[PDB]
């Protein structure tokens, strides 16, 4: 999922925003990992 | 020493921009004192533990390591400092 | 000094993954606090569960009740599924 | 109008709207109560700041949820306290 | 004009308190001992501030700089008459020696704000062989806030919407105002509706109304397995069918082909907010509209030059899109809640209307470039045109390495 | 005497504040619980004082879901507590 | 089933909560929040069974869901 949101991104790399853009967004690792904050992850847009 | 106002050193653009990035439209003026307010009581609770840590491992530093331990007891894990 | 490190392993997932794709230092490290904290939510949840049952060993019985617990629904299934496939070829070896 | 803007634009960013500086003077100011020569890692300092960060960062969403409940579109004090008491 | 003759005097000759008329919308002061009249359309505030024992009152008056914010502009009653002559912006008093005088400033707060439509022509009413006559219709907005039920009628040079049934008023609508004519059904909808989009905004009952629709409700929730009601619903729904497409086939006849209906484009639809809250859009032939729940809009696309998209990333299951007119005079309207897999629907719509699209994340003002492009048409199309919006050199980022 | 309205809720407030005893009916409760745990295992049989937890637990839920549904209608200016008020609670708790 | 927690009882529920007057929608919306919590509760208590190989839904398999959940509860287990 990282790797996918790198893509829309256009950067070949992977970075923590990337990671937490997944995570909130994808409603069943959300559920695994809600209470946690990755640092420097960002808020999706709304 | 002593420090005094570091938490009026949070600014009021500081606290207007955090409530942009959580998509506040219009802020009322009374927002900033309270929400100083609430980071405090967060600070202390997380300072508490961490510190706590540190006097069980016999050292004067306040490793990320420890603050980490600390977050993870409040229940608000944090990823990617220490381990 | 030695530093018990995922990241060696978390590399090799992730070119498997996504051959071409990269990783900064910064997401490395998210990964590896991933990987413990997962780690040791199983473990714990499969300690408990040994000591609830009254077992006095843990096996992959606790762990694939402990993922079933602690995933969510579609992970679960989709992790129990590769966690059977998993102990079956080694089992079968 | 730039006010609606200027919701859209930090939220991309992951920069760390609190200075750094004003940050480590308060974390050490409120160690200082629990003990005294305490040698902080920077590590620590900034791990400290990404939490409150995000505390911070979810209360005003909860904060501006409150008030579109109340047909009002600024947020309130009453605001605050209620997310923290429903949040406990 | 504040007087016209020396007959007319004020309320009182000697005038030792600051005077406020009300009966000819003005009020004098005496500038130093001798008189001068101003008036309400020539007045924007006034403040006060009281300070250890003494006060200031501040009254400004409506001027460059005052009542506009950017000088030189065009406004009614100053510019229109002469637009390089002097005017007066603002004065001052103090009148702490005597209380009487937060009597007169709240005499002001309201004096200000005491004090408008165009007249279409009369439409001709004719009770010919081919005459248009359907029941249970709602008109929307209503005349008073309760719900009326009438008939609705065609004419050969208007829309008439006889009352009697309820209240015997009368309104008219004159076909040259009359823009675009859409019919809705009920197919996944709650109503079945017919909308009239007018150029010319009339006065109707209470208010000022741009927007007109007549509709029958199609609502099923009582609060009072049988086949017979499901029967009777779908008896009922059919039925006026058939009789709204007659009466739609009609009026085509009746325009003889120039006020065309535009079909709904069901399949292209989708969840879109654009009015605040949860509606469902449904393009047409010429005129995208998103007619099902209230407040109601309209959104004229032979007047939309491009249409732009932002918040452009994953796991934006909303995201939004701008209309960039070929008149930046009217306001900019912001489609929200645009589901993901409608985005190849309204690419494929925007290729056949044959209007090129842009797909970005920036985010700029509206305002600005909306005040800049009045300002000049060509200065942003100088500066780059819409290519700007496209970024070139953000920022650089990177890591050192990751390797074990 | 015909009580003016409200006057009577606020009597039942006080009386079941007071009251320790359990506000939904046990065999409806208990045949709500045996419909749901049809779905993961079916057949399934439950201790009795297992029941007798899920439904207290159920009930502290419902009544702190409650106490926050009438702090957001209290905030909403509004007395009578609207679904809107639900949502809004069970999304500040997250 | 869900239906059988009907309008009285959702009433006396709100009024211990402290509510004064309640809308008609509040019984519909809170049965559903009833029918979700309760699944979210008995997944868990189900699951442990599984892993003791009982076919019984025991109260301290209850008291660990319940703990797992958060939404501890005290005194129906050891």
């Amino acid at each position: 999922l990282a790797g996918n949101a790198a893509r829309d991104n256009k950067k070949t790399r992977i970075i923590p925003r990337h990671l937490q853009l997944a995570v909130r967004n994808d409603e069943e690792l959300n559920k695994l990992l809600g209470r946690v904050t990755i640092a420097q992850g960002g808020v999706l847009p709304n | 020493k002593v420090l005094r106002d570091n938490i009026q050193g949070i600014t009021k653009p500081a606290i207007r921009r955090l409530a942009r990035r959580g998509g506040v439209k219009r802020i009322s003026g009374l927002i900033y004192e309270e929400t100083r307010g609430v980071l405090k009581v967060f600070l202390e609770n997380v300072i508490r533990d961490a510190v706590t840590y540190t006097e069980h491992a016999k050292r004067k530093t306040v490793t990320a390591m420890d603050v980490v331990y600390a977050l993870k007891r409040q229940g608000r894990t944090l990823y990617g400092f220490g381990g | 000094t030695r530093k018990e490190s995922y990241a060696i392993y978390v590399y090799k997932v992730l070119k498997q993954v996504h051959p071409d794709t990269g990783i900064s230092s910064k997401a490395m490290s998210i990964m590896n606090s991933f990987v413990n904290d997962v780690f040791e939510r199983i473990a714990g949840e499969a300690s408990r569960l040994a000591h609830y049952n009254k077992r006095s060993t843990i096996t992959s019985r606790e762990i694939q009740t402990a993922v079933r617990l602690l995933l969510p629904g579609e992970l679960a299934k989709h992790a129990v599924s590769e966690g059977t496939k998993a102990v079956t070829k080694y089992t079968s070896a | 109008t730039v006010a609606l803007r200027e919701i859209r634009r930090y939220q991309k960013s992951t920069e760390l709207l609190i200075r750094k500086l004003p940050f480590q003077r308060l974390v050490r100011e409120i160690a200082q109560d629990f003990k005294t020569d305490l040698r902080f890692q920077s590590s620590a300092v900034m791990a400290l700041q990404e939490a409150s960060e995000a505390y911070l960062v979810a209360l005003f969403e909860d904060t501006n949820l409150c008030a579109i409940h109340a047909k009002r579109v600024t947020i309130m004090p009453k605001d605050i306290q209620l997310a923290r008491r429903i949040r406990g | 004009e504040s007087y016209v003759r020396d007959s007319q005097l004020p309320t009182n000759i000697r005038d030792l308190r600051i005077h406020v008329d009300w009966k000819s919308q003005t009020i004098i002061l005496p500038i130093y001992g001798r008189p001068v009249p101003f008036h309400i359309n020539s007045y924007k505030n006034g403040s006060k501030n009281e300070e250890g024992e003494y006060t200031y009152l501040r009254l400004n008056f409506n001027s460059p700089g005052s009542s506009g914010g950017i000088s030189k502009k065009v406004e009614e009653l100053p510019y229109e008459e002469s637009a390089d002559n002097q005017f007066v912006r603002s004065i001052t008093l103090r009148s702490k020696d005597g209380d009487r005088m937060s009597e007169t400033f709240k005499q002001i707060a309201d004096l200000k704000k005491e004090a408008d439509v165009v007249q279409q022509d009369k439409l001709i009413e004719n009770k010919t062989g081919r005459t248009k006559r359907l029941d249970q219709i709602f008109v929307r907005p209503n005349p008073d806030t309760k719900r009326v039920p009438s008939t609705v009628f065609i004419h050969e040079n208007g829309i008439r919407f006889q009352s009697p049934l309820r209240t015997d008023s009368r309104i008219d609508i004159l076909f040259s105002n009359i823009k675009n004519l859409i019919f809705q059904s009920c197919k996944g909808e709650l109503i079945v509706v017919i909308h009239i989009h007018l150029k010319n905004p009339i006065l109707m009952g209470k208010k000022k109304i741009q927007d007109v629709q007549f509709y029958r409700e199609a609502s099923d929730m009582s609060v009072d397995d049988e086949l017979e009601q499901e029967q009777e619903e779908r008896r009922k729904r059919a039925a006026l069918d058939k009789e709204f497409k007659y009466f739609a086939d009609a009026i085509a006849e009746a325009s003889n082909g120039l006020l065309t209906v535009e079909n709904t484009f069901r399949d292209l639809g989708f969840q879109g907010v654009p009015n605040r809250s949860a509606v469902f859009c449904m393009p047409t032939t010429d005129c995208l509209v998103q007619l099902i729940e209230p407040p109601f809009l309209v959104i004229n696309l032979e007047e939309v030059e491009i249409c732009i998209l932002e918040r452009v990333q994953f796991g934006l299951k909303n995201f939004d899109m701008v209309f960039v007119y070929k008149d930046f005079n009217k306001p900019v309207t912001h489609i929200n809640t645009v589901p993901i897999e409608s985005l190849d629907f309204l690419k494929q719509w925007l290729t056949d209307m044959d209007i090129p699209y842009t797909v970005s994340t920036i985010n700029l003002n509206w305002a600005t470039i909306m005040k800049s492009l009045q300002d000049d048409p060509y200065q942003f199309f100088l500066d780059g045109g819409w290519n700007f919006l496209a970024t070139g050199s953000d920022d650089e980022a990177s890591d050192e390495s990751e390797e074990e």
